[PDB]
């Protein structure tokens, strides 16, 4: 097999009206995902709508789009779309699709669209029961909050009644990152989320094991004399019970906190996906931004 | 009469027949073998 | 054709001795807040972020997302900074304390000595003072961050003698021809706030993890299909030898107190060495960002 092609020509087979190509001209210099990386792929491989299931497992779609190969759209014309799968380190522009305004310095990520369906009115290229579903480009606070709330929703589904989870979703499904409301779609127990729950369980037990006596008694030696409002918020989430400590040794605590660091790294990959796009400078309408780490 | 094991919480197994099987006669076969060793 | 550089002016008057001092740093690492194309001379280094009540860990937070660059040429009224790209090789000066070798993983680190310092002979102006982050090998950066977190974890009980022995034997680091010592985070028995937040979040994720996992494996012990959960709670039964709103707030606090520790539990290697020039003051490091 020959090399990977950086230039990928797409092709529609059905007829196109003028309104569809006009609606597609706004999608120039934006992200579409493809699994193929061939040269003359058809439009069936273009985008997420070959993957929508009945279950709509968002963690599974997140993993499948993590495994997907990204590209940027370039110079749409009559029934051709040139796709530029980019190399690690160069610099060109992207284009937001989700309703998140962007600032500078904050890295971006790729997420499948939340609340996807006729409830949110996305009129994206409906033809031959094939839509064009683009992944949202969200900054890392939104991605971390989504993955964090999916993990707590996977944790909460044990031994509590259905009424308690339905009373917790009205407190938990709301996200108001940067003056816009975001709802988490359909929390359900699939296989991937319980696999991630197994990894989180092992990591939380091991970081419970690898703590010393000083990390145990730090807040109990700090909350006795200091009165900070952060300590007011952090004191109440523990139990009840000067004071000379028993033993101390730094040449053991070096490797002990090294292992606590490697366990915190092994818990951190359950929420952070990867850095996918870093933003350099935005436009004064925030609808387009030049970006480094292109692909 | 009962033994003393170290790992206090018991373990779920893959149940490999590639490994050794684990004493798999129930209480009926135990009581029957008690009668057979008796008579 | 020219190269995609950053011009930098100097608003204060320049003298020939100061330009002669500046031209020693030909290929030196320099940080930049945002990659514009005409910057003032108040945005060359970390002296815009040197503060009294805040200390090292805030500088580590600002440096990890700072857009660093390399100087290229010094001349009248303009300083040409070169923005490095991922996947090219660049000469970089060793302004740090330690010599490098072929293959060391290299990352940025703020200077341990503040504005008050007796040993610096740098670019000095009427108020402006050029500082420069060192590039140490990544084992040294891990050791410095780790030892500083440990001796900042004892910022509360320095009255005892054995903890004074522990800090004063933890005040120093041991590397290759390095009897280098790092100063104390405690200054006159009050702690800078962000170091307190770092060790507080460390102890908070430790105590939350040591408290809630037993209740959760009690709730998890009914779905046991793999051989990991039983030893996972055998550990919890070995260690000793609830309203839903509180544990929901506890779990969200667990993940946010973890999420505020990404600057400490990980950091990315910036440069890596292709070779070391003789007398060990320069190296041609391929960028990796």
């Amino acid at each position: 097999m020959a090399a990977m092609e950086a230039n990928i020509f797409c092709t529609f087979d059905h007829k196109l009206s003028i309104a569809d190509v006009g609606k597609l001209t706004k999608l120039v210099a934006a992200v579409v995902p493809i699994p193929q990386r061939l040269h003359l792929i058809k439009h069936y491989q273009l985008g997420l709508h070959q993957f929508v299931d009945h279950t709509r497992g968002y963690v599974r779609l997140r993993g499948l789009l993590r495994n997907m190969t990204l590209t940027l759209m370039r110079r749409v014309e009559g029934n051709q779309i040139l796709l530029h799968v980019p190399t690690h380190g160069l610099l060109y522009t992207v284009l937001n699709t989700g309703p998140v305004t962007w600032e500078k310095g904050d890295a971006l990520c790729v997420l499948p669209p939340l609340f996807h369906g006729p409830l949110a009115r996305e009129n994206l290229l409906t033809l031959g029961q094939w839509e064009l579903v683009l992944p949202w480009i969200v900054p890392m606070p939104l991605a971390l909050e989504i993955n964090q709330r999916l993990l707590i929703m996977g944790l909460f589904s044990l031994d509590r009644s259905y009424e308690e989870v339905k009373a917790a979703v009205q407190q938990l499904q709301t996200i108001t990152f940067r003056d816009a409301t975001f709802t988490i779609p359909d929390p359900v127990i699939d296989q991937h989320l319980l696999i991630d729950m197994k990894t989180a369980c092992l990591s939380m037990s091991m970081v419970a094991n690898l703590a010393s006596e000083l990390t145990m008694t730090y807040v109990r030696k700090l909350a006795l004399e200091d009165s900070s409002m952060l300590l007011v918020k952090c004191q109440e989430l523990l139990m009840r019970l000067p004071a000379r400590p028993q033993h101390v040794s730094p040449d053991d605590e070096i490797a002990r906190l090294s292992a606590l660091f490697v366990m915190l790294r092994q818990l951190d990959d359950l929420i952070r996906e990867q850095v996918v796009f870093t933003v350099c400078d935005v436009s004064p309408d925030n609808k387009s931004a030049t970006c480094i780490f292109k692909g | 009469s009962l033994l003393h094991t170290f790992w206090r919480l018991p373990v779920a197994v893959f149940f490999e027949p590639h490994e050794e099987n684990v004493l798999r006669c129930p209480e009926r076969v135990l009581r029957r073998l008690l009668e057979d060793a008796a008579v």
